[PDB]
């Protein structure tokens, strides 16, 4: 029953809200639940010239996109995971159900 | 513009089945991606569709590379009396 | 405009005037003969006829040469 | 009859079973894909009628005689331009071959009663 | 042989193989993270991708 559920989003607040919602659902389920595994945050960096020209001061701008990933381990079959994860999901988060 | 008549009547039936048509603005495609069953290029499709636009049958949308052609009522009538079809079949746009 | 080099041209191909009827040599009896051969290619139909020349025969669509 | 021939030409127009001219008609004759034929004699036709008779009368091919080539240019599907009233101009084609599939019409029975007598 | 001579030049590589997604321009393309845009239009449509500017 070693299953691993990934949870990725652009946002931090809604990610932690849906993580705490799933954690309190598993705790009200009376099931052995593992904690959240905070993955290291990957940053996508793009530096480019602000101007469309070649005229002016040599000025650059910086673009970022942080990626946050969380892991949840559970000890239930797939239908319990479906019935606990198909309700009240944040629009920024995404899931991936695996079994191992 | 010289072409065989098979690809033109094929894209006319594609107009009849669904009232949308999407093509990419480049002549360098030997096959349409969803028309791999027939040997039709993209330039014939684009020039036939802009011929329908010039005659006053389809509409035009374009931002980056793709075309988005609509089917007007007179265009549907021209389709109906050009394909020699019985005037009772309705496309998927009106039907729910 | 105009240029010092002469103008080019498009090959306006010559027309035919009942030419294949000049090869359908049918007389008053029940003898139907063709002065040009039937095409041996199987990937084409049964009505295309090869080009007849004084030293070779040239196909219509199959592009196969019958040369002596 | 004449109205049966006009209706079966309209059927050939409505379901593209038209072998018009001499080239693709002769190809259909040599490919055993000929069902009904129409011929137009008594015109400016010194030996062309002899050639088309020799080519047509090969393997159970029946003909319907038409007096003028321009009389059959209205419904064959050739001069279909400028439909506001009368057409712009009518040209004459010699022989028309019909290859229809929808044989559930009385005109087929009429033309078969004409042929079988 | 026009049908085999019109596209006789290979375009498997080089600058002409790449094309901009938005304006079909061969200049100033970014190939990082599979974006395939010019720099100016990436700056124009930078907000709705998710790319924010806070450094």
């Amino acid at each position: 029953h070693r299953i691993r559920i990934t949870l990725t989003s652009r946002n931090v607040k809604s990610l932690e809200k849906v993580c705490a919602d799933l954690i309190r659902g598993a705790k009200e389920k009376n099931l052995k639940v593992k904690g959240p595994v905070r993955m290291p945050t990957k940053t996508l960096r793009i530096t480019t010239r602000k101007t469309p020209c070649g005229e002016g001061s040599k000025t650059w701008d910086r673009f970022q996109m942080r990626i946050h990933k969380r892991l949840i381990d559970l000890h239930s079959p797939s239908e319990i995971v479906k019935q606990i994860t198909s309700i009240s999901i944040e629009p920024g988060v995404e899931v991936e159900v695996t079994i191992a | 513009m010289l072409m065989p008549k098979k690809n033109r009547i094929a894209i006319y039936e594609l107009l009849f089945k669904e009232g949308v048509m999407v093509a990419k603005k480049d002549v360098h495609m030997p096959k349409h991606p969803e028309l791999a069953d027939k040997n039709v290029p993209n330039l014939h499709v684009m020039k036939a569709m802009q011929s329908l636009k010039s005659r006053g049958y389809v509409k035009e949308q374009f931002a980056w590379r793709h075309f988005y052609w609509y089917l007007t009522n007179e265009g549907i009538q021209y389709l109906r009396d050009y394909l020699h079809l019985p005037p009772e079949i309705v496309p998927a746009t009106l039907r729910r | 405009k105009s240029y010092t080099t002469p103008k080019k041209n498009k090959h306006k191909r010559k027309k035919v005037k009942l030419a294949v009827l000049k090869y359908y040599k049918v007389d008053e009896n029940g003898k139907i003969s063709r002065l040009r051969r039937e095409c041996p290619s199987d990937e084409c139909g049964a009505g295309v006829f090869m080009a007849s020349h004084f030293d070779r025969h040239y196909c219509g669509k199959c592009c196969l040469t019958y040369c002596f | 009859v004449n109205t049966a021939l006009q209706e079966v030409l309209k059927t050939a127009l409505i379901h593209d079973g038209l072998a018009r001219g001499i080239r693709e008609a002769a190809k259909a004759l040599d490919k055993r894909q000929a069902h009904l034929c129409v011929l137009a004699s008594n015109c400016d036709e010194p030996m062309y009628v002899k050639l088309v008779e020799a080519l047509c009368a090969e393997h159970q091919i029946n003909l319907i005689k038409v007096d003028d080539n321009k009389k059959l240019g209205e419904w064959v599907g050739l001069c279909k331009i400028d439909r506001e009233g009368k057409p712009r101009k009518v040209v004459g084609c010699s022989c028309v071959v019909v290859k229809d599939y929808g044989k559930e019409s009385q005109a087929k029975d009429v033309i078969e009663e004409y042929f079988k007598c | 042989g026009h049908q085999q001579l019109y596209w006789s030049h290979p375009r498997k590589f080089g600058q002409g193989s790449r094309s901009c997604r938005v304006c079909s321009n061969r200049h100033g393309l970014i190939r990082k993270y599979g974006l395939n845009m010019c720099r100016q239009c990436f700056r124009q449509y930078a907000k709705d991708i998710g790319f924010i500017k806070l450094d």
